[PDB]
This record gives structure tokens, C-alpha cells and sequence, in this order.
């Protein structure tokens, strides 16, 4: 019975630029037109 | 070290938590959302 | 032959903030635009 260490990475405030940007899922999820929604400044994950 | 299922915002958070699908990594416009690479959870709901 | 007792908890009225606002199931309902609508003041559940 022994130990593992996975080591994990994941970004936040990565922007993508505009001017190439696109969607897939546009029928799945519409956001509301905040620019607080139109940038990244935080990052949801989920825990245990 | 390997990428974990995060996301931009809840909107992105949902889907992934409605299809299950946290292999295929998406992206909105400037929004985006990071597939996972080891399915833990799915691995933990099987023992 | 006993008894159980499961306590429940649920909202009403919780504003969720328009600025980072969203939806999913944008294909599935569609609301008429409407502030009682377009707020949360009830809270509906099945029974027994």
C-alpha cells in the first residue's frame, strides 16, 4: 500500500486573442454580455 | 505534470459536468476550458 | 423496522448576479421576458 504523487497544472487570466478567436458549443451555453464574462480572470475547477 | 479539468467559468463548468465529457477540451470565444487527462472521478465511481 | 430521518435544505431568492450571467439549456425553454421572470422570488418542488 504506497503512495502515488501526481502533479497537476492548469492556467488562469490566459488570454485568447479576438482576432482568431472562435466557438464550438454555441448551442449548448450562451453567456450574458458582461466583459467580465468576455475575459478570463478566474478559474472554476472542481475538488475531490 | 499532466492538465486537470478546469474551466473559464461556471457556464463552460456546466456542459462539462451535464455531458460528462472531461476528456474533449473546448473553447468559447475568450473563454476556455481544459480537458482532463486521467478520469479520477469516473476512476473513484468505479471502486 | 425503523425509522429514518434525512434532513433537506434548499434556496428561494438567491440573486444570482447578472454580470457573470449565463445559461445552459438555452434550446430547451425559453422564458417570457418578464423582471418576474427575470428574478427569482418562488421556489417550486415536487411532494411525496
Amino acid at each position: 500500500e504506497q503512495s502515488l504523487q501526481l502533479t497537476f497544472f492548469f492556467p488562469l487570466g490566459i488570454y485568447i486573442p479576438t482576432e482568431t478567436g472562435f466557438s464550438t458549443m454555441e448551442t449548448r451555453v450562451k453567456l450574458n454580455d458582461t466583459m467580465e464574462n468576455n475575459l478570463p480572470t478566474s478559474v472554476f475547477f472542481h475538488n475531490k | 505534470a499532466l492538465p486537470l479539468h478546469c474551466s473559464s467559468n461556471q457556464a463552460l463548468l456546466e456542459s462539462r459536468s451535464k455531458t460528462g465529457n472531461t476528456q474533449i477540451s473546448e473553447t468559447h470565444y475568450c473563454n476556455y476550458a481544459i480537458g482532463e487527462t486521467i478520469p479520477l472521478q469516473l476512476i473513484i465511481e468505479s471502486s
